């Protein structure tokens, strides 16, 4: 089990956790596979994950985006505030 | 007799006595450094004699690690109480125990004799080639000491492992700490011996491993493969002592005994596969750096569990018991100090942060808080706890609140500024420095002279 | 985890209405450095040290039983300072179980 | 650029490259977490 | 220093005969430790170490007055221009 | 059962003796290390050399971000720098009247030549 | 070890390894550094000074030298 | 006057109910009074859960309310940066050989 | 025998000869000298002075002493 | 339960440094755009001594 | 609340004062502290309270200072560090008057927040 207090595992799944020695082995094996899978399935795969046009936009993104879009803040935020180096000296 | 004695308890005393004696030379070397770093410009070392300073830092590091702290925590206390904590009478291999302490002394005499007779040059305690293999004979002598010290460490590790066969009681947390430290020595020492032989081959047998077409980074891998387990070998016995002191002096059963034991085991396994965080700036592969950085952070998880288990040991203890005993204060001080050292270790584990903080005094302060304060205080705390059993006297340390307070304040003055200096930035292993770092270096120097004065008060 | 011994309600019923927890002092007394006599030679000072061992002390309860000095670890069970030979007789670690055999009993 | 007297410079100072800024921001990002770890533990060091 | 007798929130509970036992006192006495001059010297002391630990030794400033002034002039005359409140700081 | 030194110290309240000892030990440490440098007056800490460093910093625009950040912090609230109030070297005790007169003449000459070059550059 | 703290560079100069470091300097200035690997008697006496100037200034400087 | 009413209301609502023991213990025999004495090792006096929340909640409001007070009254906002004007750099580096 | 019960019986029973303690302290003192004496010897060998004068390797004012 | 106080105390003190970092990033974004401390065509090569 | 709702077999004191008693004490002298709150020579046993009469489980609490000075003594009779004061008197007061406790804790927290924020900012 992952991020699971084993006292809960003992209580709610007595038959499954009846053999504690076997249960300990599964704990090691399960987390061994996860670590192995992360390297070869999340990190390794080549030429993948570069579709930057498909950035995930969660509902919280749209809630804040629409709130600023409704007002002028979004337009004001995106506006370039300064595009010159020196100010004119009077 | 005095040299022929095989009694393990006597040998344990000899380890403590020898560490103090060698400690004086280590303290002298440490004092030479901070006096020189008081301000820019030479103070006690001539500009034409800068080679001596390199030897001072090299010996300061070597003596303190292999000749002072390791014998004190792994040879001194364990040889005294470990057979007592076990229900057995004496150590399993009595004759081996005798030769181990004698070996440590002979290696010390070889090292100090080399100072007097050989030309004084330095290459750091890590002995990085090619600098180590283009030096004079003092480097050859230092190698002989390390190899000789390695023999004593391994045979002592064999001695402790045999307790599992004869132990007639329960394996307490302290016993586990010593056993796992022995396991680390058994697996790490042979690797160290192999690479040290290669250093000798280049120095003395015309080998070409550390010249062009021979990767010098090869040494760093093999050395640090032993190097980092060594720091964990130093501290793990300290963890065992803290567990005993806190439980005994608070009359509280050790909470989560199995969690403590598994934490020690986990640290050793992780500590054996994270050595390359000492090699971030050499230009390792991207995936390699990510792996070591990720696994290095994981070491905090088991180390954190032990910290919290210690805290609950002190919480809720009876108020009527006097809490001003030096042993209790030192044990509590260790938790506060170790957290500082460990947290800074996690900061420098991030490799991009380490790019700026490698080879700076921030790293110095990191391992001083853990070793110079934490390990020493743990060794002091254990010796104080066993004062009645050991039976030493003629010192005022058992109930001395002035010594504890002054030591804590002044050691923090030495090494807190060194964190700040790290960002300024001041490199390590340096005698001169820019004028604008004087203020912080001056404050630490005042801290160093103050600490030495405090030691005279114990007598 | 350990949370003390289990207690049944019947075990808490007193045999008298005036029973209260016994007020026996478990402070062994006032101590300091062991103070030897100048007249005592090496042998007799050793006897003096052996007679000042806190781990040989106990507190006698009202029923005649004594609660001795106890420690979590056996390091506190040897004479202080530690003698050359400590555990001449192997310390016994007492385990408890519910198993029994008929030979031990008689009808 | 150069060290200056009695400066904490916690996390670094005076970046001149985008990578230099990254080093400082990374330390500042973790610094509050370090304080939380220390304060939470130390507050419970007591009887 | 013949401290006073503080009767407390409930005066009835301090109304008995104290004999030789000490009598309760105002809380200011605790902070002054009965005006022990050495607690006050050790007090003046406490503030000095604290000040050095967080702000540095400001007891050296009277001796550093002349050399600080020269440093201030050098920054203003030859150092990089400061703006606004930045002029208050000299390195 | 203790010598005079401990009997004297252990008699006093801990928080009376402790703060005095902390200050005393620190003061002794500073005094001990100051013994070996009485009257040492390096030229690089003289006013003339200090001014020259300021000239170099202005030309090199040294640490522009710290100066910017210091101004920003001060505008917002209370900002205190040790460098502002404390000496940066330990030889300040002896160098109240020390000067390097050779540097003063050279620096003045270079400043005069620079003024000529500036006028020529203005053209 | 070639260290320039302001540029965020600390790369070990190891025999047999030609390590590659990329940088992009944003502001002009002079950035000081020191060797960050113990290398012998004068490890403390081989500083690193890098001065960044405008591209037009650099082009003129490069041509002259 | 109002303080007394609110004080009484909070006092009544915060009186603790008997704890729901998370440990297996027997029932004390009926009619059993005081059996121990005051020389027993002191047991820390702990607030009841309701009181702890109210007191703890008040501190959280206090600390962050104080933070807002400082930021709005004691501290000040940055004024706009001074205008950047074209300045003349020094003619020569002070160490340029002559 | 009663005398042999305790390890280091003379010391533990507070009858030992003080010379043993003096030798231990002397041994520690000699160990410390291994850091100071070679410092003085090496300084003289390469400079002709046992110890430097502070900042003697840098430019000093005329009145410096 | 008391340990929660340490968590809340640590969170508050940690949040103080978050605010400082937050203001620091705002200041840095304005350095190259508006700060007069930022100068160009200023540093000239010293040349070999 | 151990005596109030958890355990009914320990003696329960009366609060003499929700503030500590300041007293000057001398090293080498033994003092006896009232654990019932009914003595009239607080914070010391007067010879007529429950502690003096050994009634209802109340006994005098022995105490001895290491050094001479002025020390704070528990008036609430429940401080963890009794006889000495450690702040339990305020804690026990908040249990009795939680509304007042909120006001003090808010005020103390407000001051701490302002000073810490003002200096760091
Ligand atoms: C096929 C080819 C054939 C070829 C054939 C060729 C043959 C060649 C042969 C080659 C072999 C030669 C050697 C053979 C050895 C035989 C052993 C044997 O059987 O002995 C029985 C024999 C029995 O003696 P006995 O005749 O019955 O009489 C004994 C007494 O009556 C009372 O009995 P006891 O045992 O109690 O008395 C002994 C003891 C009794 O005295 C004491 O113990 C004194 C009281 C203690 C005071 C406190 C000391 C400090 C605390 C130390 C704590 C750690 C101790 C560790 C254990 C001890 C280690 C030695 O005193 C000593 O022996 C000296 C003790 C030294 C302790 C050292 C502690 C550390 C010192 C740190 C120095 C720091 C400064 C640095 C600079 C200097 C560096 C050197 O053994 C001994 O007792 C004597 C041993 C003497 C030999 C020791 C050799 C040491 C060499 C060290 C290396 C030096 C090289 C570099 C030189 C540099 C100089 C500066
Ligand atoms: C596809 C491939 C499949 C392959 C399948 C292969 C199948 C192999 C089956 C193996 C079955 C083993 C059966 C024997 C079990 C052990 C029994 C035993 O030792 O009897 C005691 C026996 C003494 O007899 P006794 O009188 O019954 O002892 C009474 C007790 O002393 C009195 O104590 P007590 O009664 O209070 O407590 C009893 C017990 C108390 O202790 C226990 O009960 C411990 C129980 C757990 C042991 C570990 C089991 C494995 C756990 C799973 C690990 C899976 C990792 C997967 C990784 C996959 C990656 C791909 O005591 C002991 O066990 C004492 C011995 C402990 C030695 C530990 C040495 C360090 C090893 C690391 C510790 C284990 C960490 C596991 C991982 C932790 C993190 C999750 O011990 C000895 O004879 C001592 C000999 C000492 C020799 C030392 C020198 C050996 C050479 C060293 C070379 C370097 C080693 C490097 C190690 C690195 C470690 C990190
Ligand atoms: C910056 C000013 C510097 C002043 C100079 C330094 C003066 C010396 C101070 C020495 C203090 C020692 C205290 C005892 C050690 C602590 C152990 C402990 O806590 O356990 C006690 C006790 C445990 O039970 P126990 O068995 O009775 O004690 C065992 C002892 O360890 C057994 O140890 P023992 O055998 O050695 O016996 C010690 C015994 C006897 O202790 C003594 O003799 C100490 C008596 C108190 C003296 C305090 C003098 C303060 C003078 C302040 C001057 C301020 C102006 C400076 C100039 C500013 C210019 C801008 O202690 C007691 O009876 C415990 C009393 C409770 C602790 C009181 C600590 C706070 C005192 C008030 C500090 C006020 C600072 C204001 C700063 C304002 C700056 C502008 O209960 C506690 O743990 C107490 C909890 C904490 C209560 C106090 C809370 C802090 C005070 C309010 C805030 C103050 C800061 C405001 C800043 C505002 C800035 C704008
Ligand atoms: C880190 C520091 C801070 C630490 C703080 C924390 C500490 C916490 C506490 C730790 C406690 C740990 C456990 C302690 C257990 C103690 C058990 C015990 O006492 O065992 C009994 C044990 C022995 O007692 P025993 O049973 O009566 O033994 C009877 C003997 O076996 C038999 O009696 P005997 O009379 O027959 O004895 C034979 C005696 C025969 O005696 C004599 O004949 C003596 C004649 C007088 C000689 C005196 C020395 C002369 C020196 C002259 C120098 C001239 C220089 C000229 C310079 C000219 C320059 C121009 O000696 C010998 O024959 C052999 C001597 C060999 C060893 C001594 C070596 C000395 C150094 C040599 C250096 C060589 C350098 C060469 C370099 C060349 C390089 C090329 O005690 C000791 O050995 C003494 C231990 C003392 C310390 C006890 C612990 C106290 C607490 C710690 C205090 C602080 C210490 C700080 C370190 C030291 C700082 C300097
Ligand atoms: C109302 C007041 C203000 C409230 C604020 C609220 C804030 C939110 C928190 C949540 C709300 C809390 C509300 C609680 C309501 C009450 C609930 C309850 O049950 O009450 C009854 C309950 C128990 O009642 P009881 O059972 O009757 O017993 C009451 C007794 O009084 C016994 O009481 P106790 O045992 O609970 O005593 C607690 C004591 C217990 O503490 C200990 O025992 C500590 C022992 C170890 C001390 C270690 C000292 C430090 C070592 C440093 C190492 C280096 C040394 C260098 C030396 C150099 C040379 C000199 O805790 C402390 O002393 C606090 C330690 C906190 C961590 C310290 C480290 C701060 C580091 C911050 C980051 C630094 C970055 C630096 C950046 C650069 C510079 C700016 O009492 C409480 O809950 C009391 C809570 C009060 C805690 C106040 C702590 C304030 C500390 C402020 C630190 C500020 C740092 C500023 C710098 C920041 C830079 C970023
Ligand atoms: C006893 C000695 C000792 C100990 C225990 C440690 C422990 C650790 N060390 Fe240390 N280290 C040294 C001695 C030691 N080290 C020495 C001597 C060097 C320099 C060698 C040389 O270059 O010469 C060094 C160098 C060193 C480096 C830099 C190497 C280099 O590039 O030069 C790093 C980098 O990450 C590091 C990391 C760590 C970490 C992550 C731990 C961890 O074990 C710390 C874990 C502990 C904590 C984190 C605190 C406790 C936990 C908590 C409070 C809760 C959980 C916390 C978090 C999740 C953050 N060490
Ligand atoms: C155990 C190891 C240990 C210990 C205790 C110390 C203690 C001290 N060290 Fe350190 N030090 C190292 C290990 C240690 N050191 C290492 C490994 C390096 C890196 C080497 C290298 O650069 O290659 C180093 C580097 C190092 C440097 C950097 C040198 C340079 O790069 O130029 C400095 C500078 O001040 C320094 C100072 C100090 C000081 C002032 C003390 C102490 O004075 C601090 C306070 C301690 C005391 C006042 C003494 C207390 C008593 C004991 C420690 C002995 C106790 C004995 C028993 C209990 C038996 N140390
Ligand atoms: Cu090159 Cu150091
Ligand atoms: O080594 O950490
Ligand atoms: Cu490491
Ligand atoms: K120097
Ligand atoms: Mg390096
Ligand atoms: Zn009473
Ligand atoms: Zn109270």
């Amino acid at each position: 089990s992952i991020f699971t207090p084993m006292d809960w595992m003992f209580y709610y799944f007595p038959n499954y956790s009846r053999d504690k020695v076997a249960l300990m082995a599964r704990q090691i094996k399960i987390h061994f596979a996860i670590g192995f899978a992360l390297v070869f399935l999340v990190y390794h795969p080549p030429y993948k994950g570069a579709d930057y046009g498909n950035f995930h936009k969660s509902p919280l993104y749209w809630y804040k985006y629409n709130q600023l879009e409704r007002s002028g803040q979004l337009q004001e935020n995106l506006r370039i505030k300064r595009d010159w180096f020196y100010d004119e000296d009077p | 007799f005095y040299i022929l004695v095989n009694n393990n308890k006597r040998i344990g005393i000899y380890y403590i006595k020898l560490s103090i004696i060698i400690g004086i030379l280590g303290i002298v070397l440490s004092y030479i450094i901070r006096v020189e770093l008081y301000n820019s410009g030479n103070r006690i070392i001539k500009y034409d004699n800068v080679n001596y300073y390199n030897m001072v830092i090299t010996l300061h590091g070597l003596l303190m690690i292999f000749y002072i702290i390791m014998p004190g925590l792994y040879g001194g206390i364990p040889l005294y109480i470990l057979p007592i904590l076990s229900v057995i009478t004496d150590i399993v291999l009595p004759r081996i125990n005798n030769i181990s302490i004698i070996i440590v002394l002979i290696s010390y005499i070889v090292v100090i004799n080399s100072i007097v007779i050989e030309y004084n040059i330095g290459t750091g305690w890590t002995l990085y080639p090619p600098l180590s293999i283009i030096g004079t004979v003092i480097v050859n002598m230092i190698l002989y000491g390390l190899i000789i010290i390695g023999i004593s460490s391994i045979i002592s590790a064999i001695n402790f492992m045999n307790i599992l066969i004869v132990i007639d009681g329960i394996i307490y947390v302290y016993i586990w700490s010593i056993i796992i430290t022995s396991v680390l020595l058994i697996i790490s020492l042979p690797i160290l011996n192999g690479i040290l032989l290669m250093i000798l081959s280049d120095i003395y047998f015309n080998s070409i491993y550390f010249i062009l077409n021979g990767d010098v980074v090869l040494y760093q891998h093999l050395f640090w493969y032993f190097g980092h387990p060594e720091v964990y070998i130093l501290i793990l016995p300290a963890f065992g002592i803290i567990s005993i002191i806190l439980s005994v002096l608070n009359n509280k059963i050790i909470f989560g005994m199995k969690s403590m034991i598994l934490a020690i085991i986990m640290i050793s396994i992780l500590g054996s596969i994270v050595w390359a965080h000492h090699i971030y700036t050499v230009g390792l592969e991207l995936d390699t750096k990510i792996y070591f950085n990720n696994l290095t952070l994981i070491i905090s998880i088991p180390t954190g569990n032990k910290i919290y288990n210690w805290i609950i040991l002190y919480i809720g203890s009876y108020n009527i018991l006097y809490n001003g005993y030096q042993s209790l204060i030192f044990s509590i001080m260790f938790i506060i100090i170790f957290i500082i050292g460990g947290i800074t270790g996690i900061i420098i584990s991030i490799d991009i942060i380490d790019i700026g903080l490698h080879d700076t005094y921030y790293i110095v302060s990191h391992f001083h808080y853990i070793l110079s304060i934490g390990a020493v205080i743990s060794l002091l705390a254990g010796i104080l706890l066993l004062k009645d059993i050991i039976g030493y006297y003629n010192v005022i340390i058992k109930i001395n609140k002035y010594f504890g307070l002054l030591l804590f304040i002044n050691i923090n003055i030495i090494f807190t500024p060194q964190f700040i200096i790290g960002f300024n930035v001041m490199p390590r292993r340096i005698l001169e420095y820019s004028d604008n770092i004087i203020v912080w270096n001056l404050i630490s120097s005042i801290g160093s002279i103050s600490t030495i004065l405090i030691l005279l008060s114990i007598f | 985890i350990y949370e003390g011994q289990t207690v049944q309600e019947s075990e808490l019923i007193p045999q008298e209405d005036d029973w209260v927890i016994e007020e026996t002092n478990f402070c062994l007394g006032r101590n300091c450095y062991v103070r030897f006599r100048e007249e005592d030679d090496l042998a007799r000072r050793a006897l003096h040290q052996m007679d000042s061992q806190l781990n040989k002390m106990h507190t006698r309860l009202r029923d005649g039983t004594v609660i001795p000095y106890m420690s979590f670890h056996p390091d506190e069970m040897v004479d202080r300072p530690a003698p050359i030979h400590t555990f001449s007789e192997k310390p016994l670690l007492k385990w408890t179980w519910d198993e029994t055999y008929e030979e031990a009993y008689d009808d | 650029d150069i060290p200056w007297p009695a400066r904490t410079d916690w996390g670094g100072h005076d970046p001149a490259t985008p990578f230099a800024e990254l080093m400082i921001n990374t330390h500042s990002m973790f610094w509050p977490v370090a304080i939380f770890i220390y304060v939470s533990a130390i507050y419970m060091v007591k009887k | 220093y013949t401290p006073s007798f503080e009767r407390g929130l409930n005066p009835e509970l301090t109304s008995g005969d104290y004999g030789d036992m000490p009598k309760p006192q105002p809380l200011i006495d605790f902070f002054t430790q009965n005006r022990n001059p050495w607690f006050g010297f050790a007090m003046f002391c406490g503030f000095n170490f604290l000040w050095w630990a967080f702000f540095g030794a400001w007891q050296i400033r009277p001796l550093w007055a002349s050399q600080r002034k020269s440093l201030a002039e050098a920054d203003r005359l030859y150092g990089p221009t400061k703006y606004g409140v930045g002029k208050k700081y000299i390195n | 059962d203790f010598p005079w030194r401990w009997g004297f110290v252990a008699e006093k309240p801990f928080w009376v003796g402790a703060p005095i000892l902390v200050l005393g030990v620190l003061c002794l440490g500073h005094i001990i290390q100051t013994m070996g440098q009485i009257g040492v007056r390096p030229k690089r800490y003289t006013p003339e050399w200090v001014e020259a460093t300021k000239e170099r910093e202005r030309a090199e625009n040294t640490n522009p971000i710290t100066r910017y950040l210091d101004r920003r912090r001060a505008e917002r609230g209370p900002y205190y720098l040790m460098s502002n109030v404390l000496p940066y070297h330990p030889h300040f005790l002896w160098m109240r009247n020390s000067h390097d007169y050779e540097a003063a003449e050279a620096l003045a000459a270079r400043r005069e030549k620079d003024r000529e070059l500036a006028a020529k550059l203005e053209a | 070890s070639w260290s320039v703290p302001s540029l965020g560079i600390k790369c070990d100069a190891t025999p047999g390894r030609l390590v590659k470091i990329n940088t992009f300097i944003q502001r002009e200035g002079v950035f000081y550094g020191q060797c960050s690997e113990l290398c012998g008697t004068l490890h403390a006496f081989m500083p690193i000074v890098v001065e960044a100037v405008s591209p037009e200034a650099f082009a003129a400087h490069a041509k002259k030298w | 006057a109002v303080r007394s009413q609110i004080e009484a209301a909070v006092y009544k609502w915060t009186r603790p109910r008997p704890p729901r023991l998370g440990v297996a213990v027997p029932r004390s025999p009926p009619g059993t009074g005081i059996l121990f004495h005051t020389n027993m090792q002191t047991i820390r006096y702990s607030l009841s859960p309701k009181v702890w929340v109210l007191v703890t909640g008040a501190a959280l409001v206090g600390v962050f309310s104080g933070q807002r007070f400082a930021q709005t009254v004691l501290l000040s906002k940055n004024p706009p940066n001074p205008p950047r004007y074209r300045e003349k750099p020094p003619v020569r580096h002070p160490h340029t050989p002559d | 025998n009663l005398e042999d019960h305790f390890d280091l019986a003379e010391y533990m029973m507070k009858m030992h000869n003080p010379m043993s303690e003096y030798l231990y302290w002397i041994a520690g003192f000699v160990s410390g000298l291994h850091g100071i004496l070679p410092l003085l010897h090496s300084n003289y060998y390469f400079s002709g002075m046992f110890l430097p004068r502070d900042n003697d390797n840098t430019q000093l004012c005329d009145d410096s002493w | 339960r008391d340990w929660l106080i340490g968590v809340m105390l640590g969170m508050y003190l940690g949040n103080l440094c978050v605010q400082q970092h937050r203001q620091y990033r705002v200041d840095m974004k304005l350095f190259y755009l508006e700060a007069p401390e930022h100068k160009i065509n200023w540093v000239k090569p010293r040349g070999d001594l | 609340t151990w005596t109030e709702i958890w355990w009914e077999h320990d003696p329960t004191p009366k609060v003499a004062q929700y503030r500590p008693y300041v007293c000057t004490v001398e090293s080498g002298k033994v003092y006896w502290w009232c654990a019932c709150g009914e003595s009239k020579t607080q914070p010391w046993v007067d010879g007529h309270c429950k502690c003096s009469k050994r009634e209802g489980g109340f006994r005098p609490r022995r105490w001895e200072p290491e050094h001479d000075g002025v020390r704070l003594f528990c008036g609430c009779k429940s401080c963890f560090s009794s006889p000495t004061w450690n702040g339990g008197c305020f804690t026990k007061w908040m249990q009795s008057n939680p509304a007042g406790g909120m006001l003090y804790c808010f005020a103390a927290a407000f001051g701490f927040g302002t000073l810490t924020v003002y200096r760091k900012f």
